[PDB]
């Protein structure tokens, strides 16, 4: 089969910044015959399914920013972003339509940089409900941050607590260029009702000292 | 102008026989130059094409699963099929039908929002939805985060709103993760002005479809009592 092979795998840049990516073809997708490149470029944002965006190597769809050009012949081709949009985080593949089977390559992730921000914390005691059913999870969410990478501590009566946590970030927002994430603490409902105070701490490159949120069992 | 949308059963069986429809409007396999094919992708991977069907009939199917592949197309024009033979894990996957953007030419200009298939002998279990209740703890300047946890269930995926899509802004419904258990678990959290706990209710609508399970959690506040604190 063609192999589609694209690059880099992933980039990220600011709002405004230029941004080519390449894909590159085990053959040449051009019809000698009417000298058109058999070549698709698709965008798939983050949830959603992929949309065309060029065709014939350089035809615009109707309806995609003309900031998106498909350049290239033969074997190598560039999508390029003139000046990058928030909004333009996504997976980007490029597809060959000149020979059977068809094939798709591995994308370039494109994410958007901007400057730091610090999340919000905000913590969740079990609810009398999960409590009630037999179970005890304690969850922490921090908002609108950046960048995506934070470290999120919790404690147990004053000690650092690791296993039994289970983290999930939001995909990066495609008009603030934030991050959220969840963090949740599960335990038994036992063992929940065998300790008293519950803290959450995110430490990130903004600051030096953790935003903060802290319950106490009962105390409500 | 033009719509697809995907179907399938959630959840089958190792060995079982997959089936999927594709329902458009706008256009019809009954007119020239139109054409439908499937494509899939497995979760953080790329994407497969399988198999396509134009006006006239004609098929064809990636030859890495073309024993197992059939296309067809509704005498309607509104509809195709794929049926996909003795599956097995690797075809754990979303599922995408679109329309073929030329008469001749196998590029796809619209697609549809696709269905996700999960391969397995696991039991279906319908979740928990538990509230994560408001408070001083759950407050920053006078923003409000409030929430649902959506519990232990299987196989994905689970739909939440907030007050049946009046609230969009400031949610945060994260992505599933699996347990050892076997089972999903997510929350879904929103924030609003704090000043609005009082007189605004919250209820979030959690449908789980492999599992008939349709729930609307009320989330009321809880502010707490600090005993012996000024
Ligand atoms: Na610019």
């Amino acid at each position: 089969d063609i192999v589609m092979s694209q690059s880099p795998s992933s980039l990220a840049v600011s709002v405004g910044e230029k941004v080519t990516m390449s894909c590159k073809s085990s053959q040449s997708l051009l019809y000698n015959n009417n000298q058109k490149n058999y070549l698709a470029w698709y965008q798939q944002k983050p949830g959603q399914s992929p949309k065309l965006l060029i065709y014939w190597a350089s035809t615009r769809e109707s309806g995609v920013p003309d900031r998106f050009t498909g350049s290239g012949s033969g074997t190598d081709f560039t999508l390029t972003i003139s000046s990058v949009k928030a909004e333009d985080l996504a997976v980007y593949y490029c597809q060959q339509y000149y020979s059977y089977p068809f094939t798709f390559g591995s994308g370039t992730k494109l994410e958007i940089k901007r400057a730091d921000a610090a999340p919000t914390v905000s913590i969740f005691p079990p609810s009398s409900e999960q409590l009630t059913s037999g179970g005890a999870s304690v969850v922490c969410f921090l908002n609108n941050f950046y960048p995506r990478d934070i470290n999120v501590k919790w404690k147990i009566d004053g000690s650092e607590r690791q296993n039994g946590v289970l983290n999930s970030w939001t995909d990066q927002d495609s008009k603030d260029s934030t991050y959220s994430m969840s963090s949740t603490l599960t335990l038994t409902k036992d063992e929940y009702e065998r300790h008293n105070s519950y803290t959450c701490e995110a430490t990130h490159k903004t600051s030096t000292s953790p935003i903060v949120k802290s319950f106490n069992r009962n105390e409500c | 102008q033009v719509t697809l949308k995907e179907s399938g059963p959630g959840i089958l069986q190792p060995s079982q026989t997959l089936s999927l429809t594709c329902s458009f409007s706008g256009f019809s396999l009954s007119t020239y130059g139109m054409g439908v094919g499937w494509i899939r992708q497995p979760s953080g991977k790329g994407l497969e094409w399988l198999a396509h069907i134009w006006w006239d009939d004609v098929k064809r199917y990636n030859p890495a699963l073309k024993s197992r592949l059939t296309i067809s197309k509704d005498t309607s024009g509104s509809q195709v099929f794929l049926k996909i033979a003795s599956v097995d894990t690797s075809d754990t996957a979303t599922y995408y039908c679109a329309r073929m953007g030329s008469d001749y030419d196998v590029w796809f200009d619209y697609w549809g929002q696709g269905t996700l298939v999960t391969v397995s002998a696991a039991s279906t279990k319908g979740p928990s939805v538990f509230p994560l209740a408001p408070s001083s703890k759950s407050t920053s300047g006078g923003t409000a985060a409030l929430g649902c946890l959506v519990k232990d269930y299987f196989p994905e995926p689970v739909t939440v709103s907030w007050n049946s899509g009046a609230l969009t802004s400031g949610v945060h419904t994260f992505p599933a993760v699996l347990q050892s258990s076997g089972l999903y678990s997510l929350s879904s959290v929103v924030t609003v002005p704090s000043s609005s706990l009082g007189t605004q209710t919250y209820i979030c609508n959690v449908n789980h479809k492999p599992s008939n399970t349709k729930v609307d959690k009320k989330v009321e506040p809880k502010s707490c009592h600090h005993h012996h604190h000024h």
